[PDB]
């Protein structure tokens, strides 16, 4: 993830109701009783009703387009080959082919027919998760679902995807003895561990 | 070409938030520091400081340094940056508001220039590691090694790979303001600036004024002291106040992209490969921890993991179809191991 | 009112003793460390000085500097101060010989000022670290969180709870002094201070006296160079020669007493409630180690302990009548669980 | 006497070399750092720089600075110099490539001194540590102890204990030289050095000359702009182009000779004994990790080893004719355990 936090509301003398907007997680959460020291000492002029209304959104990273996990879900598909033959006489055809039991590929002058293998082994599993090179067979919880913390926290069905499942347990607490700021308190990703508390 | 990303320059002001443990304890930084990002490999770090160095106020020179000193800039010379963690860091670039610099390992990041009168530096908590990419796990890049795909971020400017939102500031405090008008409160106004004011007595109840008195109260610390000037947007730091008007636009981008560079990397020292019957004995002395793996060929795959750090000599049945061997980054093996006991 | 504690000020100097590993080795610093107390919570050491800074010799300005070069004083600004150990460390506030500072923890402890001149600091051992008071074992003071009474230093100096005994300082060696009267070792003295003199020849065997010259001897290297110059008393520092001839007046208080602050403190993210059968699993997910611990509510007791730092789902049998469980020092839960079997 | 080993002075250049992780990452520092050397005791790192600081070029005052910038040294102050590990470190002294500082243990070590304009620093991989010699695992030397004899770098010049091979430079790079003559690509030379060139093209092939042009190429990056400029030799780094023509002379010393010096030592705090019957309970608490180890005098050796830091109360079957103990580099003790049954 990355907690992308919109600016604080401060209202210095009465209640800002917050209302749940769509952003991804959005997590809102007005509060009250503060003092916010903000370069002048503090600046709202009451000391109960000064208002302060947090609110956080989680965010894909910059790194999801590019560092990312990859579920899928996974299917058996169809085997393939470059066979070389230096054949007979010719010599020569280093040639792709496929491994249903009725496809030729005539490339060279020979037309062959290959499989199908009797050896069904997908070794990818059905669910998969993939990660730059790294693939991992692993039985991800799914889209929409994932717990924070646990794996796909945070979950994209794409990168250009606006839309997602951010179950991160973002929480907001109130700042500190009248100061602006903003407590976000979340887990570290799922996707932060699973880089280094991963499988092989 | 520096004179290509005006839409944060001209349009985006050195941001002022409260830094956490500014040196003694929060104060209000301008170098604020938000957004630690120790994600990438490479020992970098991507830094956001509510202050926009780079060109100045105006036109000129990445290398220069305007952070806020006042209700106002101070578009001067860089002189003397330090970031730093448990070691002193290695600058690598800034533009905008943001910084990237090369860091060690460290449990926090602390950051700081030098005005030239005061240090006037800003510190915080942020959980900071750098893990290359590969089966070592180094503390630190080498000057030698394998290349292999990395994540780090980019020197450069040109950059639009994402963007964030940065619209308006809210007001901000600035009791300097309000003066006395020799009995009563007098507030002023920057250069004509926007000055939303009251105080608790009744009295204006707005303020979008010059320099106003205030004919009921009296005291300095019961008043409005406000700065209503949006003539340049911010950063949407956490420790801002909401600008409660309206999301004005200022959409803009972020200079340091994550990107696949491939980093100079690691790479372990060669195993002692030792024959033995259908068997790898294996003395090996790493410089680092190495996760070891392999994969026995059968169906049965039957692999193996350990990070060695410790020099260890091991054991691996082999079988006789064959085994791999993968000795950190170092590129993976392959051993026939037919029999030998004749 | 800086003007409170002419106690120590008018009275005491900036006493010089022994710095253990004075950059290089063992110098005499006037800032020679004693009596490191890394016994309170919040980041903060209170230390000694043998160097008295705070007002000048004379009247003004706690944050000027005056430490002993020569035998004279050197009341003149602080400019450069660094106090530091592991990271340097954060001033807090001085009094009299004494500095509080923020520091992290650090397996020693490392002083020092600029003088402009030279660097001329003074480091020593003392193991030190911080826990926050909280089951929360952290590192470093966070910016959020619950308060709860931490032992901490006083920013202060209008400050009686504790005094230490400073009495007179002994003599001190000072061979600028013996100079030669072109062919006899000649003594002077400071401003009419009291000069205690002989060699190992015989000659003037006590020395009470303005400037004597030497009848016998004619070494340096074999006279009695001392001043008595108990004007102004001393911090009875172990480093200290004993003025042998009374325990002089001079009590004199301590400002940074450990006081009761509650510190901005810690807390654990709050955990994952799981429920099962009379059972808590428990999905945990701490920032620190934290130490939870419970009490099965039945006269047997049944209590738990365990530091958790790394993320764990844990079990807990809860009885009929109830348990409690303690995240870190978030406020004790309480349960019922009562059947679910059906 | 600083003038006894023109040996190196006048006849050593600071040489310039690939420094690693030069802030951003591999440049050409001067203070290219090589062999590195935490293999003592006392805090001390011996290091050479590529760059040969000390007297000037000529003749004065090892206190002063002379690396390379361009093709040409640069003798002038030390002001700012900067050796560092995970803290910063203190320097010793240097004469002629070579450093000594103490150091604290480091991952790394992180070189670097200040010419003014730039901080223009340097920095390597290189695993320390400090054990002082003793039973005692200190992290650090203290301020007092036993002294015992130690492994250590001298302060001094005067040292002939060994001597480094010494001889020339090969040629480098300056394609400085290598300007246009309108429509040529135009070669010069530094003071009527010697300057090995050719292009790609076919023009003037090897290049002993003055200032010259080039009749065919016309491209800066097609030519040989070389410096055969050994009127002073260099050290034989790694990270040097060999002079192909010869072994040259300059045969040079080492200063910072490891010598047997008496560390000021560890020292770990007095056991607690206690009496029981053939058995010596100790209660026991230490500072630091201290290897207490026995031997039982019977031919039965019988001993025991164990780093203890945790403090322990432990136990030890003493025989009849005695047992002997070794609270750390504190003296070994010895113990008559006859009866104590009655």
């Amino acid at each position: 993830y990355k907690t992308k936090v919109p600016s604080p509301v401060v209202k210095c003398c009465g209640a800002t109701q917050c209302t749940s907007k769509p952003h991804p997680d959005y997590q809102c959460q007005v509060f009250t009783g503060v003092y916010p020291f903000m370069w002048g000492g503090a600046y709202c002029f009451c000391d109960t009703e000064n208002t302060q209304m947090s609110e956080a959104y989680v965010e894909r990273s910059e790194e999801c387009s590019i560092d990312h996990a990859k579920a899928y879900k996974v299917h058996t598909g169809t085997v393939q080959a470059m066979v070389n033959i230096t054949y007979g006489s010719v010599s020569w055809r280093s040639a792709d082919v496929y491994v249903n039991g009725e496809t030729p590929a005539k490339i060279g002058d020979a037309k062959l027919i290959i499989g199908p293998l009797s050896s069904a082994w997908s070794p990818f599993d059905n669910k998969v998760v993939v990660y730059g090179h790294e693939v991992y067979n692993y039985d991800f919880p799914e889209y929409g679902t994932g717990k924070a913390g646990s794996f796909g926290d945070l979950q994209s069905r794409t990168s250009t995807s606006n839309d997602l499942y951010a179950n991160t347990n973002l929480k907001l607490q109130r700042p500190q003895a009248g100061i602006v700021h903003t407590p976000f308190t979340q887990a570290p990703s799922g996707f932060e561990r699973w880089k280094r508390d991963k499988g092989a | 070409d520096l004179d290509t990303h005006f839409t944060q320059y001209k349009l985006a002001r050195p941001y002022i938030a409260d830094c956490p443990n500014c040196g003694h304890s929060r104060c209000d930084s301008p170098i604020a520091i938000e957004e630690v990002r120790g994600d990438a490999h490479a020992g970098v770090i991507r830094i956001q400081t509510s202050a926009m160095f780079g060109l100045k106020t105006d036109g000129v020179d990445l290398a220069y340094m305007s952070f806020m000193n006042g209700k106002t800039q101070k578009s001067i010379k860089i002189d003397n940056l330090h970031v730093r963690t448990s070691a002193p860091c290695s600058l690598v670039s800034h533009h905008g508001y943001y910084i990237l610099a090369q860091c060690p390992p460290g449990d926090t990041v602390t950051v700081g220039f030098h005005d030239g009168p005061n240090r006037h530096t800003c510190t915080v908590a942020h959980k900071v590691e750098f893990r290359p990419v590969g089966r070592e796990k180094y503390r630190h890049p080498p000057e030698h090694g394998v290349e292999l795909p990395c994540n780090r971020y980019t020197h450069k400017r040109a950059d639009q790979g994402h963007y964030v939102e940065m619209h308006q500031p809210g007001l901000v405090a600035d009791h300097s303001l309000l003066s006395i008008h020799s009995a009563k409160v007098k507030i002023t106004v920057p250069s004509g600036a926007q000055v939303k004011y009251y105080c608790k007595c009744p009295d204006v109840r707005e303020g979008i004024t010059s320099s106003d008195h205030t004919t009921t109260c009296t005291d300095v610390k019961q008043c409005r002291a406000y700065l209503i000037d949006n003539k340049k947007w911010v950063y949407n730091s956490g420790r801002l106040p909401r600008g409660e008007g309206d999301t004005f636009k200022g959409k803009l981008h972020v200079p340091f992209v994550p990107v696949k560079a491939k980093c100079i990397a690691t790479l372990a020292p060669e195993p002692l490969v030792e024959h033995k019957h259908r068997t790898l004995i294996l003395h090996l002395h790493p410089d680092h921890p190495t996760l070891l793996t392999t994969r026995s060929l059968g169906s049965d795959a039957n692999p193996t993991r350990q990070w060695i750090e410790r020099p260890t000599t091991v054991n691996f049945t082999v079988t006789g179809e064959g085994l791999e061997y993968t000795w950190g980054n170092h590129p993976p093996k392959r051993v026939w191991a037919q029999e030998s006991g004749e």
